[PDB]
């Protein structure tokens, strides 16, 4: 497998930026539900 | 009964569950081996730079990577067969306890003399005297005599459940409408412990086995003392 | 009767690009919405029914 | 032999793990025994052996309800 | 076997025809000659709340919920006996 | 241009169709069953019927106007119908097996003993008899069809055609009566268990059977099949055979074996 | 456009694209079910609350993995793509039917996700065992959406499987014979027959149970003089070929893979790689009591399932050594692909092995419902199965999208998954000997220790997870152009460009009879 | 025809990568927030 | 007799269907449905491929029975030899208009 170069390289930053955003989206609500496990048993 | 951190099978209180562990024993010799020779001759391939890409010639070589494996199968099947046979086996039973399983308790039945019959639940944490095995133990025991032949029969009054005692080698499913048989053989007396081995509902964990064994003598009247 | 395979044979090779399903003219479109309307439609439904279903009633 | 009773012994008939069968054949032989004992004027307590071992082996409930079902007249098997 | 008659190479669409007039429907004509003289409301069976028939573990979907589908007031009793 | 002899098919909206129309049937039979409502099972019912509809149109606009059943695409419609029925044969052996396990060993339950007390099972010399000689004459009249079709006799091919299917007809209310007189009911533990789910599956296989030949005799009125390219015929009489010879397997097995 | 493009589609590639991206949603769904499982296992004591709320996650847990991840991904995309292009054909004998085949898997989800929202969800285990599984225990429309969720599913699977045999089958070039396709074309087509041969039963068995919770039949009700049991035998008479048809293809791209990339222009023995899954095939229908040895079956039927379950390994075995001998002499080329596929052979091989323990009547009284068996069929699923789909859609990824991935990341990927999968499980082989039974929300004390570290193993995993759905997007982000393949004399797949045409074989193969 | 080549064979735009992430972030993350809404709802009955 | 009443390929066959009917009577497979006979395959008494367009895939089978077909793009020029057996092929472009 050879390649072209990137047309829209992802520099770091960008790429620092989209792993944030990713491992963010899983992480975020799964912990919303999960901290506030206590409240939903009094129930 | 299983302790922390164990890596392996419970201590044989039969000899059937014995027979099993040298027979266990027997088989992860050769797992541990086609494991090592698989992970040596992948790692041999990997780590030359000599090259031979052209087509090669399978007849010869296919020869031995059937007949050894076929011979390495009869060695572990021909014990597994006996010990299999073993289990069956025309013994001569002194004593027949049946067992129902519940949602979610097991009740137990001595009916050979008496009408001997009670209910057997778990210790609620809360309620442990301290000592006691959470999760593990329960208000009234299986009292068996030790050192004997004993015919356990299995059903259920509702869902499945399995009636299963690791360190004796013992698990039988209850089935609805179906009187399963096994037979029971402790080498040892002392207190030897099991749980529910199918999914039956909301507390299948919490519906525990312990056995009691003890002699003879010390069991009749414990049968006298519970009519 | 009388063989009419030849006729429909035209209709259904003429270059209109009209897919398969809609060659057949007015009908298909009038069965093709119809049909359409009710499987959406029925979607939608059956979902507010488990949607229903889901909660303790009375 | 009763005398020496202490349970039911193999049946050669019923080898296998499965022992419903056991359980059923063993309260035919009674109930179909002591309906041919009394209908004679004879002594029921030949028909014990089979009344031992079907209680050895046969659960309560499962008694219990055959009891109930000859006395309701819906006991399938025959006697 | 227990039938017997002689191959007839002679043609596709007659033969099967020839089979069609001269023995399939001939059979049918027969066997129904043999039910409707043997099919006739024999007498209906004596009840017995026998408790492995007339199962209803959950009401059906339909009618009162006690009903089977094709319940026939005539021979189809109820898990409580026979309708009048 | 295309120089392969197959079938590139135009985009289709049916497979969308059909897809919810099982969520329809599904989420409508658990809506009769629970909540004890036939709304959405009539909507579901409806969508599947248009979709089944349209489809096997298309099917014949590009078989027969469009001629695109090269003999390529001809020979995968055999495979394809082959493969199918072995399908219907495999659920088939499942219900076969549900019955051999009940009967072979009955449980104290029943009388410990087949056929169960209390079940009075229907005499095979009688109308299952009957049932048994429509369907065999069924499959000699299908088979004159056939013949005629392939010497070019449309006349003699309607006239079999026509048999077969008033056959058909005629075994389905025969058994729907059966049913009807039957002295035992779906309910009736493991016995009318077996025999009403299996005879049951069986009997609904007929009526596919009979809309299935409908179809081709319509068919054939508008000319639709030649002397040599009839495939949407020959699907029709294998799965005709199949529904006769499960037929044979339960008249053997459920009515005579276990009567 | 798009709506006629998507929704109406009867193109195998446009087809295949909707799989993958229907399973790797699927694989989110099955993941988290996963770390809830063992969130609840991480510490003693109870975390949801009783065994119902747990299993009906377990359950779910098994279900997703199973029937919209692993078979819909691997037979629908990795089928709908490489299959035709592998033997020159144009598309699908049946290309609508294809579509419903697809269209078919939403709803069958959604009467899933339905069901574990209606009453307390069917926590009944992925078997769904009567009685609990009836219409008394199980009381509600619950276990109902369950059995239609598998009719979808299963009508979805024997549509697909006419679709590939009559495919692979009918529309090769005429000069090619079976014997001159690929091993993945092979593997898809044996795959297709153990569906077409054992959906059908399944569908007969979960059929008599909704008759028995609706109907009132009486099929597994002893009240009626059925047999609880009779269910677990026409399950299983599905259950065993389920699971050779959940590798068969995964050995077909381990086949492809371990050969481009060990530069070889064949693998070794291709008769024999036919023979082995033509067996395994063949064995993997006549096993299925191995999976009842504890409901109480004559001994003489006990012995015959313990001897004729370790047959498999015989014809399993000349895979594994054909394998390792198309490396042998190879030029290894060190990409993440090679890396999925030697990590299978080995971790394939390990749980392989922990089931021919099992086959033997005896131990099995003892591992029977423990975690030990949880352990043997992790290996080979979660470290086979899943290592052959990272594998293949690592190696295929240009193909279908025409661009490439970070090869640095996607070891990093393969690294991290490694240490998480291996430490999950590896202790779960531990606990089953001490007896830990399956299907528990809390253990004894005793057994704390690995379902700690078990559950540890169970967190690594899921970085692994994140980081795939970055390293998606970065090659989308950046877009690398694939420019150039290697060894495309020998697959011609490749030779359409990356992504092929929509129309591919337009003007079909020139292969002439010598 | 429909569009051919890099980009183009995929019922999603890639056509600006932060609006690509955006989707990314949806399609994945509900489908592993899915499971979690679900065991919440059934505990927030009875 | 039978009166008829069937039509025949001959008269209802339209579409593709007929093309294939029509090229076979003739012995020709202008929709590629029999195999291609082989040459010597040297230079001189290449094997010709007959293609609608600049360029067609060539599979080789080097010798019978052989598991694994060489594939390889076909151009329009010069004759072309498989790199596996260096057998000898030859692009051959024609039309389908009327
Ligand atoms: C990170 C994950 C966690 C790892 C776990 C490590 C454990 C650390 C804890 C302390 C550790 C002390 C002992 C180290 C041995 C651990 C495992 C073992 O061999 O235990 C033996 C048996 C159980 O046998 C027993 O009956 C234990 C008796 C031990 C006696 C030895 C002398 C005393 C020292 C041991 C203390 C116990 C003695 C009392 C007990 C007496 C009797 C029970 O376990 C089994 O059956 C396990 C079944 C797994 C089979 C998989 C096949 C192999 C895969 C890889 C092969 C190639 C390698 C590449 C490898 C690469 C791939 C992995
Ligand atoms: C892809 C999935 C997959 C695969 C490939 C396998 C492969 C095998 N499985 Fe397993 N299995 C499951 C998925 C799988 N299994 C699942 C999900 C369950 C549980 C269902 C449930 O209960 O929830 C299960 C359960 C299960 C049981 C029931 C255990 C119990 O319920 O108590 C048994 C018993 O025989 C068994 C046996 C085997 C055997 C013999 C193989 C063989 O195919 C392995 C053969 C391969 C090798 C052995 C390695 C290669 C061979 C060699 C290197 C040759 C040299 C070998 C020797 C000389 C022995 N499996
Ligand atoms: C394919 C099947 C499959 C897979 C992959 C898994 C993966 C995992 N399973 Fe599961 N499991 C089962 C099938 C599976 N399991 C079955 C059948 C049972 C028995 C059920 C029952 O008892 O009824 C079971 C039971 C089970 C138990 C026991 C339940 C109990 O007895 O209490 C536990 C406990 O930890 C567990 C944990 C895990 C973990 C940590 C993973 C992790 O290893 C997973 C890590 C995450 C992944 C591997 C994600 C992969 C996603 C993709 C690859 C999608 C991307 C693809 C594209 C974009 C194209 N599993
Ligand atoms: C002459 C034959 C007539 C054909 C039948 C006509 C109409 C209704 C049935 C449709 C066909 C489907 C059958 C399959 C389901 C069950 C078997 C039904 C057989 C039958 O008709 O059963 C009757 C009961 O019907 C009942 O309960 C009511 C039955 C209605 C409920 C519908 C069943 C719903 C479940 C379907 C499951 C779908 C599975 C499909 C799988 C797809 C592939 C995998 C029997 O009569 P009875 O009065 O009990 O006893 C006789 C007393 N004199
Ligand atoms: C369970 C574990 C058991 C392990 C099994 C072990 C097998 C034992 C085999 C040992 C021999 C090693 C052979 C492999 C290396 C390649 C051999 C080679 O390169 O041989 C060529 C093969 O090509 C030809 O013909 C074509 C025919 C090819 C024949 C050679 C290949 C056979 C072996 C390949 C299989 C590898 C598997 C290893 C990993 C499992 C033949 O060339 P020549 O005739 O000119 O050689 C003459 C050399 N003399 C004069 C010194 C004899
Ligand atoms: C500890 C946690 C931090 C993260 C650790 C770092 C993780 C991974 C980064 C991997 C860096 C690249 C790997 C080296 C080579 C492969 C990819 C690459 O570097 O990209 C090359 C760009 O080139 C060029 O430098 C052109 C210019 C573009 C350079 C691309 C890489 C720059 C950014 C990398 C660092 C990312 C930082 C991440 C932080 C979250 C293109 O690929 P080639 O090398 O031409 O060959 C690949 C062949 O398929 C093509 O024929
Ligand atoms: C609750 C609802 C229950 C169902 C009720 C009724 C449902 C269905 C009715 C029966 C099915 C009828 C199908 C007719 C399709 C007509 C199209 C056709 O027959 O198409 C033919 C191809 O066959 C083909 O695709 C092959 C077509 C095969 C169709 C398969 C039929 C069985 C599938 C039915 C579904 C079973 C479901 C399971 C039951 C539980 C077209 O080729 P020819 O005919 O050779 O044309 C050539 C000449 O015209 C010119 O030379
Ligand atoms: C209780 C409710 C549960 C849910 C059940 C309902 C589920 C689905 C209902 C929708 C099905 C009806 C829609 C019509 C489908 C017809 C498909 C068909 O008949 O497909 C044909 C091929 O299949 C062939 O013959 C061979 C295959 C023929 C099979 C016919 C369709 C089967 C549908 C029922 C499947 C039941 C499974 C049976 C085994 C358990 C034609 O292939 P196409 O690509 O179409 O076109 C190709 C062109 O060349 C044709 O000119
Ligand atoms: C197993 C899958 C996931 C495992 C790893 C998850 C780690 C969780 C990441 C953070 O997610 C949580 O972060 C906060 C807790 O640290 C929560 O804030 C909660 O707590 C704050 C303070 O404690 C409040 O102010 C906030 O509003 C909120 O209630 C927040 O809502 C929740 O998303
Ligand atoms: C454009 C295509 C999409 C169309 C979708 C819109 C349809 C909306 C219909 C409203 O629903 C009705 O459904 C049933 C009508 O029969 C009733 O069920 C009732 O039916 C039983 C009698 O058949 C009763 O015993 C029950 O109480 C039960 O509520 C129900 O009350 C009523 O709300
Ligand atoms: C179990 C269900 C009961 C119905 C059984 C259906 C049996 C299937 C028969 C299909 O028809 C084939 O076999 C016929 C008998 O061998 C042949 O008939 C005829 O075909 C020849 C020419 O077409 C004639 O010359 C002959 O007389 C011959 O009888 C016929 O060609 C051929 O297609
Ligand atoms: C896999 C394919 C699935 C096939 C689906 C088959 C659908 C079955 C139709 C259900 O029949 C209903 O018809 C009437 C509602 O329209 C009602 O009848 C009523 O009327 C009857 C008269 O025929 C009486 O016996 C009773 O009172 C009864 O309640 C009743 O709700 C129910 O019987
Ligand atoms: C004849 C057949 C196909 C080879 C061919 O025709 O091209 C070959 C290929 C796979 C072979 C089998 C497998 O290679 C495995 C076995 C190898 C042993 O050396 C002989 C028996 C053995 C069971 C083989 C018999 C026979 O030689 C097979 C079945
Ligand atoms: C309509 C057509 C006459 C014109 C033609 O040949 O196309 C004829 C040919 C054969 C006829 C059918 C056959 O004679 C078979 C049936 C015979 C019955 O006596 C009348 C209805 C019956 C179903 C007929 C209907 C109709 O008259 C048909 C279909
Ligand atoms: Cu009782 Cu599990
Ligand atoms: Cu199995
Ligand atoms: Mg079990
Ligand atoms: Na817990
Ligand atoms: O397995
Ligand atoms: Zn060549």
């Amino acid at each position: 497998i050879t390649a072209k170069p990137a047309k829209t390289p992802t520099s770091p930053k960008e790429q620092a930026i989209g792993l944030s955003v990713t491992f963010l989206s899983f992480l975020l609500p799964a912990g919303w539900v999960l901290y506030h496990l206590d409240n939903y048993k009094k129930s | 009964m299983a302790y922390p951190m164990q890596l392996g099978f419970q201590d044989a209180t039969s000899p059937i569950m014995e027979e099993l562990l040298h027979f266990h024993d027997h088989t992860l010799m050769i797992v541990f081996l086609i494991s090592s020779l698989v992970l040596y001759i992948i790692s041999l391939m990997l780590t030359t730079k000599l090259t031979h890409t052209s087509t090669m010639d399978a007849q010869e070589v296919e020869t031995i990577w059937t007949i050894l494996p076929a011979i390495i199968l009869i060695l572990i099947a021909l014990p597994s067969l006996r010990i299999l046979y073993m289990m069956d086996e025309i013994n001569n039973p002194s004593l027949t306890v049946k067992t129902m399983g519940h949602q979610w308790y097991w009740s137990y039945e001595y009916t050979d003399y008496e009408d001997l019959s009670f209910d057997s639940y778990m210790i609620p944490t809360s309620e442990l005297k301290p000592g006691e095995l959470r999760l593990l133990e329960v208000d009234n025991r299986v009292v068996l005599p030790m050192e004997m032949t004993i015919r356990m029969l299995v059903s259920s009054e509702d869902v499945l459940h399995s009636w299963a005692v690791p360190s004796l080698g013992l698990k039988t499913d209850a089935i609805p409408g179906r009187l399963n048989q096994t037979t029971l053989m402790s080498s040892r007396p002392g207190l030897y412990y099991g749980q529910c081995s199918e999914i039956c509902g909301s507390n299948h964990s919490f519906m525990p086995i312990v056995l009691e064994l003890v002699p003879l003598k010390y069991f009749e009247k414990w049968s006298a003392s519970m009519l | 009767f009388e063989n009419r395979v030849a006729e429909k044979q035209k209709l259904f090779q003429e270059d209109n690009g009209l897919p398969v399903h809609l060659k057949g003219g007015a009908t298909d479109n009038i069965l093709y919405r119809v049909t359409m309307t009710l499987c959406l439609g029925g979607t939608l439904y059956s979902l507010y029914c488990l949607g229903w279903a889901s909660f303790p009633h009375k | 032999k009763i005398k020496n009773y202490q349970t039911a012994p193999f049946d050669s008939r019923f080898p296998n793990q499965n022992q419903t069968r056991n359980c059923w054949q063993n309260y035919l032989d009674f109930h179909r025994c002591e309906k041919a004992m009394t209908a004679k004027g004879g002594d029921v307590s030949v028909c014990e052996w089979y009344r031992r071992v079907y209680k050895s082996l046969c659960p309560i409930s499962w008694v219990s309800t055959w009891d109930d079902r000859r006395a309701e007249g819906t006991f399938p098997g025959k006697i | 076997a227990s039938a017997a008659k002689g191959d007839h190479g002679g043609t596709g669409a007659r033969t099967w025809r020839f089979l069609t007039f001269g023995l399939a429907l001939p059979s049918v004509a027969l066997c129904t000659l043999n039910s409707w003289l043997h099919s006739g409301h024999r007498e209906r069976p004596a009840f017995i709340p026998y408790h492995h028939l007339r199962i209803r573990t959950k009401p059906f979907s339909w009618g009162d919920g006690n009903h089977t589908f094709f319940h026939n007031p005539r021979v189809n009793p109820l898990p409580t006996g026979y309708e009048k | 241009h295309q120089t392969h002899a197959y079938h590139m098919v135009n985009p289709s909206p049916w497979p969308l169709t059909g897809a919810l129309s099982a969520l329809l049937m599904t989420s409508g039979l658990t809506m009769w069953f629970h909540f004890n409502s036939m709304t959405l099972l009539m909507i579901g019912l409806t969508t599947n019927m248009l979709t089944m509809y349209q489809w096997w149109r298309d099917v014949i606009r590009e078989s027969t106007f469009q001629g695109h059943h090269t003999p390529a695409v001809q020979k995968g419609l055999r495979y394809g119908m082959i493969l199918f029925i072995i399908s219907e044969v495999l659920f088939f052996t499942g219900f076969f097996w549900a019955f051999y396990h009940s009967s072979l060993a009955p449980t104290p339950e029943l009388g410990g003993c087949w056929p169960p007390t209390g079940i009075h099972p229907l005499n095979p010399l009688e109308v299952p008899l009957l049932n048994t000689s429509v369907l065999l004459a069924s499959g000699v009249s299908i088979t004159w069809a056939h013949h005629s079709l392939m010497e070019g006799d449309r006349k003699h091919m309607l006239q079999a055609l026509f048999i077969t299917i008033t056959l058909g007809v005629y075994f389905t209310l025969l058994q729907a009566s059966e049913y009807y007189e039957a002295p035992f009911t779906i309910s009736d533990g493991v016995y009318g268990s077996t025999f009403f789910v299996a005879t049951g599956f069986h009997g609904l296989h007929v009526i596919i059977g009979s809309t299935f030949l409908i179809v081709c005799f319509f068919r054939q009125l508008k000319f639709h099949f030649t002397s040599n390219h009839h495939f949407g015929f020959e699907a029709a009489a294998w799965y005709w055979h199949f529904v006769d010879v499960v037929w044979l397997f339960l008249y053997v097995s459920i009515y005579w074996w276990g009567s | 456009m798009f709506i006629n493009r998507w929704l109406f589609s009867t193109n195998h590639k446009d087809i295949g694209t909707l799989y993958l991206l229907f399973g790797a949603w699927a694989g989110m769904v099955g993941t988290a079910l996963s770390l809830l499982i063992r969130a609840e296992l991480g510490q003693p004591g109870t975390l949801l609350g009783d065994d119902q709320i747990y299993n009906v996650v377990v359950t779910a847990h098994a279900f997703v993995m199973i029937f919209f991840m692993v078979m819909p991904i691997m037979i629908g995309g990795f089928g709908n793509w490489l299959v035709p292009l592998m033997i020159g054909a144009p598309d699908m004998a049946f290309p609508r039917m294809n579509n419903m085949s697809f269209w078919l898997l939403p709803p069958s989800f959604l009467l899933l996700l339905a069901s574990s929202m209606v009453e307390a969800g069917a926590g009944t285990g992925w078997t769904v065992y009567p009685p609990l599984a009836g219409n008394l225990a199980h009381a509600g429309a619950s276990v109902d959406l369950t059995i239609f969720s598998l009719h979808l599913a299963g009508v979805s699977s024997i549509l697909g499987a006419i679709n590939f045999i009559t495919t692979i089958i009918n529309m090769k070039p005429p000069a090619m014979s079976q014997y001159q396709t690929p091993l993945f074309v092979w593997s898809v087509m044996i795959t297709a027959v153990l569906l077409l041969l054992s959906l059908p039963v399944l569908a007969a068995g979960i059929t008599m149970l909704l008759t028995d919770r609706n109907l009132n039949t009486t099929f597994f009700d002893p009240a009626g003089g059925g047999d609880p049991i009779l269910y677990q035998h026409l399950f299983w008479f599905f259950g065993h070929p389920e699971v050779y048809i959940l590798i068969l293809p995964g050995f077909g791209m381990i086949s492809h893979i371990v050969t481009y990339y060990s530069g070889k222009k064949e693998p070794f023995g291709y008769m024999g790689m036919v023979w082995a899954m033509m067996s395994i095939g063949f064995l993997g229908f006549i096993v299925w009591a191995h999976h009842m040895f504890t409901v109480g079956m004559d001994v003489d039927t006990r012995a015959y399932f313990t001897s004729a379950t370790m047959i498999i390994a015989i014809p399993t075995g000349v895979k594994v050594f054909s394998w390792l001998a198309t490396l042998h002499g190879g030029n290894i080329k060190w990409s993440p692909a090679m890396m999925w596929a030697l990590g299978f052979i080995f971790l394939f091989t390990v749980g392989g092995l922990t089931g021919i323990v099992l086959a033997n009547s005896s131990l099995d009284i003892v591992l029977h419902d423990t975690y030990y068996v949880v352990a043997h069929f992790h290996y080979v699923l979660s470290m086979g199965a899943v290592f052959a789909i990272m594998g293949g859609f690592v190696h295929w990824f240009p193909l279908f999208s025409g661009y490439t991935l970070n090869d640095t990341w996607a070891k990093i990927h393969f690294a991290i998954m490694f240490v998480g999968v291996n430490m999950t499980f590896f202790p779960q082989h531990f606990l089953g000997l001490s007896g830990m039974p399956r299907r528990y929300s809390d253990y004894p004390d005793a057994y704390t220790m690995w379902n700690t570290i078990s559950s540890m193993g169970s967190f690594i995993s899921l970085t692994a997870v994140m980081l795939m759905v970055f390293i998606i997007w970065e090659a989308f982000a950046s877009k690398r152009e694939v420019l150039t393949v290697d060894l495309t004399t020998t697959n011609l797949e490749w030779l359409n460009g990356c992504p092929p045409p929509y129309h591919t074989f337009e003007e079909p193969t020139y292969v002439n009879l010598k | 025809h429909y569009e051919e080549g890099p980009g183009k064979n995929i019922p999603f735009s890639v056509e600006n990568k932060w609006r690509l992430l955006a989707m990314m972030t949806l399609f994945f993350g509900s489908g592993f927030a899915a499971p979690f809404f679900i065991v919440r709802h059934q505990l927030l009955k009875k | 007799a039978s009166g008829g009443g069937v039509p025949t390929d001959e008269e209802q066959a339209t579409g593709l269907e007929r093309e294939v009917m029509l090229a076979a009577r003739k012995g020709q497979d202008p929709y590629n449905i029999l195999a291609p006979k082989a040459t010597s395959g040297t230079k001189e008494d290449p094997n010709l491929v007959p293609s609608i367009t600049n360029k067609r895939i060539v599979g080789c089978i080097c010798e019978e029975d052989n598991s694994t077909v060489i594939w390889f793009w076909l151009h329009k020029g010069e004759a072309q030899r498989c790199p596996s057996c260096g057998t000898h092929y030859k692009l051959v472009p024609h039309q389908l208009a009327h």
